[PDB]
């Protein structure tokens, strides 16, 4: 836990194995906090110095910075790999890994 | 080093967003900025990598031994791991070649 | 219904043959179920993506 | 080949529903910025954001991409 | 609660896997791993998947 804390600024980022049953939304939250980082936050919102502004997080306030970006990764079967697309994948296999 | 490279000017503006999203999240660029998840990055284009007073460094980043150059930093940008094997630094890399091409030129400018 | 007469005529089926039936049954509806499953699943299962990835 | 989701995002912020909340939550957004450049700002305890008139616009735009996004996938 | 405190609400996307006879879409079971290894595995485990 201390190696994971000191490499994300204090913070854990959970194991997955079960992030799909462990958060009430299942998919559709796991999809939306990954495809939902908008480019600042909204006026009025003092963002705490190493934070980033996600509206469906509780909060609005979280450790993790948007990760996804159009073509970080090369499918192996010639599709394209857009944010929402990897969302889309990657949400459908930690549902698999979960159940 | 060249012949495997190609880095050419570009948008200091599209290239100091481009390090707002996908860099300073671990790393500060000013003189005099503190180190985080990753090494301050003023002046490095100078320098060799594993150099950043105060900072504790993957071995493989130290053994690394690059004089950090455009087309240098622009190879490493585009996948950090196939680059320096065991380097700590999370980020799978700017796989388009404008979009590195972008951010190395803000960087040249608020790395001096 | 003759249909029932002609097999049991006015008797309850026993045990034995509920029993039997129970059996063969078993074996013709998960076979019906998991061929109807499966169809209508098709392109999804595993198996149906082994046959695409062929490179 | 451009992200599906912020196509479908963009498409949305330009109806009349759209553009009504963008300018809503825009209205806003300046509304705060000249709280922000007066003198005292600082110590007011009392701040107005543009997080509910932002959720309004979100909502919107979620409410009709939701069901249009996965046909834009594979 | 306030909006920001509950946090927005997810809408309903069409997961291929919505509906009491559908399995999951395994191609993009596949394609998803790839998207952990590549991008969230430097920071997230999975301990309980074997
Ligand atoms: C495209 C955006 C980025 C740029 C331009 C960048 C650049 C660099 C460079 C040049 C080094 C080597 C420094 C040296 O030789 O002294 C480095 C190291 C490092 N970076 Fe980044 N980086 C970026 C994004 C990230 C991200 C997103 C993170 C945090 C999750 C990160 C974490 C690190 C760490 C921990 C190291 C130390 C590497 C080691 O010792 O193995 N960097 N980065
Ligand atoms: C696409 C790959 C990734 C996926 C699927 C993913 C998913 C998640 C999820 C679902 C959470 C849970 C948030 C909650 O509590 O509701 C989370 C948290 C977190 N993630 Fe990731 N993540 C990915 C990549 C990354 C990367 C690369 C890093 C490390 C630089 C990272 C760092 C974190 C941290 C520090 C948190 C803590 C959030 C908090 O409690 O404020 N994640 N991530
Ligand atoms: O970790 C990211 C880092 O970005 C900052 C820069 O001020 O916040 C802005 O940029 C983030 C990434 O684009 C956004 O998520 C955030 O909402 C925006 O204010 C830092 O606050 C943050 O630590």
């Amino acid at each position: 836990e201390q190696a994971a804390r000191a490499a994300n600024q204090g913070a854990l980022p959970p194991d997955l194995s079960l992030i799909v049953k462990a958060r009430h939304g299942g998919c559709d939250y796991i999809f939306s906090l990954l495809t939902g980082y908008p480019d600042e936050p909204p006026a009025g919102v003092a963002l705490p110095p190493g934070s980033n502004y996600n509206p469906y997080f509780p909060g609005g306030s979280i450790a993790m910075a948007r990760v996804l970006f159009d073509d970080m990764v090369e499918y192996e079967d010639g599709t394209p790999a857009t944010t929402s697309q990897m969302a889309k994948d990657v949400t459908t296999f930690l549902n698999w890994c979960a159940e | 080093a060249k012949e495997s490279t190609g880095f050419k000017p570009g948008s200091a503006k599209k290239g100091a967003t481009l390090f707002k999203t996908r860099c300073q999240q671990c790393h500060t660029i000013e003189e005099g900025g503190p180190n985080k998840v990753g090494p301050n990055l003023h002046g490095i284009f100078g320098r060799h990598s594993g150099q950043v007073k105060g900072y504790s460094y993957t071995d493989a980043n130290i053994n690394k031994n690059v004089k950090w150059d455009e087309d240098s930093m622009s190879e490493y940008l585009t996948n950090p791991k196939k680059y320096i094997p065991g380097t700590k630094m999370a980020f799978a890399g700017l796989k388009k070649e404008k979009d590195r091409n972008d951010l190395i030129t803000y960087m040249t400018k608020a790395a001096k | 219904s003759s249909l029932y007469k002609t097999f049991f005529k006015r008797n309850a089926v026993f045990v034995g043959t509920i029993f039997a039936g129970a059996f063969v049954f078993q074996t013709v509806f998960d076979t019906a179920i998991t061929s109807w499953y499966e169809n209508h699943n098709k392109g999804k299962l595993w198996k149906d993506v082994k046959a695409r990835i062929a490179a | 080949v451009t992200d599906q989701l912020e196509d479908l995002r963009e498409h949305f912020k330009n109806t009349e529903e759209g553009k009504a909340l963008v300018h809503h939550y825009e209205e806003c957004a300046e509304r705060v910025k000249i709280q922000q450049q007066q003198p005292g700002y600082a110590d007011l305890e009392h701040k107005e954001d543009c997080v509910e008139e932002f959720f309004h616009l979100q909502h919107y735009l979620d409410t009709a991409t939701a069901p249009r996004l996965f046909d834009k996938l594979k | 609660m306030t909006a920001a405190e509950h946090g927005l609400h997810a809408p309903a996307y069409a997961w291929s896997h919505n509906g009491p006879f559908e399995t999951f879409d395994h191609a993009s079971i596949r394609r998803g791993y790839q998207v952990y290894r590549e991008v969230c595995a430097a920071c997230h485990s999975l301990d309980r998947v074997a």
